[PDB]
RNA sequence: GUUGGGCACUCUAAGGUGACUGCCGGUGACAAACCGGAGGAAGGUGGGGAUGACGUCAAAUCAUCAUGCCCCUUAUGACCUGGGCUACACACGUGCUACAAUGGACAGAACAAAGGGCAGCGAAACCGCGAGGUUAAGCCAAUCCCACAAAUCUGUUCUCAGUUCGGAUCGCAGUCUGCAACUCGACUGCGUGAAGCUGGAAUCGCUAGUAAUCGCGGAUCAGCAUGCCGCGGUGAAUACGUUCC
């Protein structure tokens, strides 16, 4: 049961991770809090003209930034609780 | 067991200064056992002489990243923090000498366009 | 080391004060004649020594 | 010659090191990112229009 | 060409091969240029495409561990 | 001396064996190694064993002459043939696929 | 050499991302078909006005929100606009779609459907003071703290081509907390084809 | 604008002076302090062994012959190319001298820059040596021009 | 640090707090502000980035795209192989390596950051001098791999020469990638070792963790890096001043 959800918003990845963090505390499943993992982020440097100009560049960032939650204590009452959440696109759980 | 953290250059010490007589112990290795070039060794040495603490206090250091002068400037930089937890007195002397800086002299981005942050490639009309 | 450091320099601030005085000759009065005295006495006085 | 060649880059060739990668959006080689299979100048409008859920202006 | 074995191309060791299961003929139109020269090609006049035509060159005893493209330069110069 | 060549008296043995043609630094050491002369001495102190069988070992490897007729033998091998390799050797243009707007200047 | 697109700017300080997913290991594939997506829907609907598509990822199934600034051309009958617009999506993609649309109160604050609205005039030959300074009426009625529209093209003076800056209020570019909505549009003519450019400063957040 | 400043530390494990540090971040090659301070106290052993006495004072007796009283700056009105003469403050003074023991002492050439740059601590405190030659040719300069001040 | 143990500590990533001429003294209209002082991790936009106003050059892009007009159309369109974009007498921008004892070679000891990995990263073992090869663990990755950082420090060795400097060029035999390395790939091994002993007129970059120098990484990509983009390591000299360009 260990659950690292990965997003590109902290928020979001915030509002996904606190509520597998209460929907689980709630029901005694002694809730190893939301482990904050490195992130894996990508910077991609970009020619801004079209045709000449090397020295006119402009960057981007990607940021990819992952969090790991641990359920210890079996307790399928949670289990049943986490089943039904339904938390968006955005942070791909992975238990 | 008196405490201090020292940082430096992308380097951090972790100084514990336990009653003793002036051994420093880096990484269970000593000083010139890991530090050559001993003008790293009394500058590493410098909180420890400025406020008589001569031998009274060895020193056990946890130092990681960074180079040998950047870890020389986070074990002195640490010394100085936990030797300020030894006695809060002779904080007017050390900040008169400094440390308690963190010179925080980080090594710069590189810009787009240039070689090493600052260098222009030349320029030819 | 001593005596021609000292020689030197008197000798040019002696030029800058004689020059400075005989460049405009009247006008800002008077502090160069002291500049001037001092300077040439302080030079007799270096090369006495 | 555009869309022939865009064609032929979208066929199977003879090889597998015939394959070469290519826009799929803004017909051109020379500088197609791999983890975004898209041409650059193109990824650039794009990225600017709200889409590609990764990147946004860099500074660190 | 290391280990995986020498390198021909399939039509042209075929053609090579026909050529002397009987006796030799006129010289062989080959658009390979990356193809080794065997040993067994020795006395086969043969004509490598430069580009743009097809050059005859006689092979001997010497000519054997480099390709057909060695013996056609395909940049006119001076 | 020992190929048809001098070697110099006042340097180490192992560079001293330099100078000769086909010998450079580490057949020199695989040399002094099956010789057994630990690579410090010079060469105006040595026995005549012990150069002596400096002189046969040489003798056995290709050396002297050897290397530069069979190489002579190659020039004139890849100029008879044809062989746009020895058209670099022979025109002045470098051999190895090299380009030749900018410097070049070993040859010509 | 100019400025930098404010849409582009602004993406993760205030501005959300309007495709919103995670890459799992195809995250180019999710792209493009994205992208075919969107060109579907603004073939469609650049008659019906919608301006933006948000599109979300959810482990087979995707989410795309629609903003329109009006509901009845595009909700419909009910059953024939949501059935007209999964069906094509659902094959042409290969797998379940779910339209949510969003209406958008104050239509003429979205910078989209302000650079149709007067490109289609230009199309129409309306004088391209009367579309900036009409829409420009329409958009400060509408409550903004500032529009700026600029037209660029041959405005039918033939072989010379000039750029039209007309703003009212403050529209400050600069300032990183400003929501400013920025659009481009195309308006192809006989003369060749015009290029609109709004930007509406509409006020900022604490 | 306006003038700013600079520091420089204070120790030296052995020889502890500031100056003789000032001299360690000078001739420094690449950004290696340690060749520099290896190259310094074999220097200033050689100095302590060859003339009985400590380098300290050798090395200070040749400052004060190498540090220049005078410069002569430049000053161009018209078609003149004036050179005008230059109280030297004493900040300039220490650095040239640092400078012309360090540029003539490795110009000079013998078997280390230990050698040399010990040798010519040796010239420069029996006053006649090689950066006493810009010594010299400096004062002279400032000698023959010295009508402008 | 393997286990049990602990969240102290570093670290990570979230929310904060935090520096605002705020407080002292001085100058200055009393202002605005400036100079010194105190506190403080941080002092006067703290260091940097991103941000590039109206407009100038009918600057650049019809070859990323879209395009008005004009032209071709069993061809100015399309396929296929082969060559060429790497030519070479010359000039010219940018760069890499040296000319050497602060050096060359050999041996020992240590220290990084940032980023990448699924038909991919690939440990370990074995063999090969080496490039590499065969079997394969772990890893969708703060775990595992890339990944044994290098200058540095310490010993041994040479002794100032066109050399134990430098590596061009070149011959032979190899290795990897891939239908295929001839034009036209990188790397290794042996042998050969050149020009070059600090560069004319002229000319360029940089004001501090900068310049100089040392390695590391990633895109691109089967394979091709001295380029570019980031990363750390050691780490300076100087800024009197605005006379001149």
């Amino acid at each position: 049961i260990r659950i690292r959800l990965k997003a590109y918003d902290h928020r979001i990845l915030d509002q996904s991770a606190e509520k597998i963090v209460e929907t689980a505390k709630r029901s005694g499943a002694s809730v190893s809090g939301p482990i904050p993992l490195p992130t894996e982020k990508s910077v991609y440097t970009i020619l801004r003209a079209v045709h000449k100009y090397k020295d006119s560049r402009e960057q981007f960032e990607m940021r990819t930034h992952k969090r790991l939650i641990d359920i210890v204590n079996p307790t399928p009452q949670t289990v049943d609780a986490l089943m039904r959440l339904d938390l968006p696109s955005g942070v791909d759980i992975e238990i | 067991q008196y405490y201090g953290t020292g940082r430096r250059k992308s380097s951090v010490a972790r100084v514990r200064l336990v009653p003793g007589e002036g051994r420093i112990v880096v990484n269970n290795r000593e000083i010139s056992e890991h530090i050559p070039s001993a003008a790293l060794i009394e500058d590493i040495k410098q909180p420890l002489t400025l406020t008589e603490t001569a031998g009274t206090y060895d020193v056990l250091v946890n130092v990681h990243g960074g180079g040998l002068s950047g870890q020389a400037g986070a074990i002195r930089h640490g010394i100085a923090r936990a030797l300020l937890e030894a006695d809060p007195e002779y904080r007017t002397t050390l900040k008169r000498a400094g440390l308690l800086t963190r010179d925080a002299r980080m090594k710069e981005r590189k810009k787009y366009g240039l070689k090493g942050a600052r260098r222009a490639p030349q320029f030819s009309k | 080391a001593a005596a021609a450091a000292a020689a030197a320099a008197a000798a040019a601030a002696a030029a800058a004060a004689a020059a400075a005085a005989a460049a405009a000759a009247a006008a800002a009065a008077a502090a160069a004649a002291a500049a001037a005295a001092a300077a040439a006495a302080a030079a007799a006085a270096a090369a006495a020594a | 010659a555009k869309k022939s060649m865009i064609a032929k880059q979208q066929r199977t060739p003879k090889f597998k090191v015939q394959e070469y990668t290519r826009c799929e959006r803004c017909g051109r080689p020379h500088s197609v990112i791999r983890k975004f299979k898209l041409c650059r100048i193109c990824f650039r409008e794009l990225a600017y229009k709200g889409q590609i859920p990764g990147v946004k202006k860099a500074s660190w | 060409s290391l280990k995986k074995g020498p390198f021909v191309d399939g039509h042209l060791m075929t053609k090579i091969e026909k050529l002397n299961e009987t006796d030799k003929k006129q010289v062989v139109k080959t658009w390979s240029r990356r193809s080794t020269i065997f040993p067994q090609f020795i006395g086969h006049t043969i004509a490598v495409y430069d580009g743009r035509k097809h050059v005859p060159v006689f092979i001997s005893e010497d000519m054997v561990g480099h390709k057909l493209g060695e013996f056609a330069p395909t940049r006119t110069y001076k | 001396r020992i190929a048809g060549v001098d070697i110099p008296r006042d340097k180490r043995v192992v560079i001293s064996l330099t100078y000769i043609f086909g010998i450079g630094r580490t057949t020199a050491q695989q040399v002094l190694k099956e010789a057994g002369v630990s690579e410090d001495t010079r060469v105006r102190d040595l026995t005549e064993e012990e150069l002596g069988k400096i002189r046969d070992i040489i003798d056995k490897l290709k050396v002297e002459g050897d290397l530069r007729r069979e190489v002579s033998l190659n020039i004139k091998r890849l100029i008879e043939i044809g062989s746009y390799r020895g058209i670099r050797h022979r025109r002045g243009l470098p051999v190895r696929g090299q380009n030749s707007k900018n410097n070049a200047r070993t040859r010509k | 050499g100019q400025k930098v697109n404010p849409v582009g700017l602004r993406i993760g300080v205030i501005r959300d991302w309007e495709s919103k997913w995670y890459a799992g290991k195809d995250y180019a594939d999710f792209l493009h078909e994205d992208l075919k997506i969107r060109e579907y829907i603004s073939k469609r609907l650049s008659d019906a006005s919608v301006s933006k598509v948000e599109i979300e990822r959810a482990a087979n199934r995707v989410n795309i929100t629609i903003h329109t600034a009006k509901p009845g051309m595009v909700i419909g009958k009910g059953g024939s606009e949501v059935e007209a617009l999964r069906k094509a999506l659902n094959s042409l993609t290969g797998k379940r779609v779910h339209i949510n649309i969003l209406e958008i109160k104050r239509a003429d604050l979205d910078a989209q459907l302000v650079a149709d609205n007067i490109a289609r005039q230009l199309e129409n030959r309306v004088s391209f003071r009367r579309a900036q300074k009409q829409q420009i009426q329409r958009t400060m009625r509408a409550g903004a703290q500032g529009v700026k529209t600029m037209v660029s093209g041959r405005l039918g003076g033939a072989d010379i081509a000039r750029s039209e800056y007309y703003s009212e209020g403050t529209v400050p570019l600069h300032t990183l907390r400003a929501d400013i909505d920025y659009a481009t549009s195309e308006a192809d003519t006989t003369y060749g084809k015009l290029g609109v450019k709004v930007w509406i400063y509409r006020g900022e957040v604490l | 604008k306006g003038p700013v400043a600079k520091r420089d530390v204070l120790p030296d494990p052995i020889y502890n002076s500031k100056l003789v540090s000032r001299l360690i971040n000078k001739m420094m090659i690449d950004g290696k302090k340690g060749k520099s301070q290896t190259i310094l106290y074999k220097s200033f052993d050689i100095i302590k062994e060859r003339t009985g006495n400590d380098a300290m004072e050798v090395f200070e007796q040749a400052l004060k012959n190498i540090m220049p009283v005078l410069e002569v700056k430049a000053r161009r009105v018209g078609g003149a190319n004036y050179q005008v003469p230059v109280e030297v403050r004493p900040e300039r003074r220490t650095t040239l001298g640092l400078r012309w023991l360090v540029n003539y002492a490795r110009l000079r050439g013998e078997k280390t820059m230990e050698e040399r740059l010990a040798n010519e601590i040796l010239d420069a405190a029996n006053n006649t040596g090689a950066a006493v030659k810009k010594r010299e040719d400096t004062h002279k300069m400032a000698e023959a021009n010295k009508a402008f001040a």
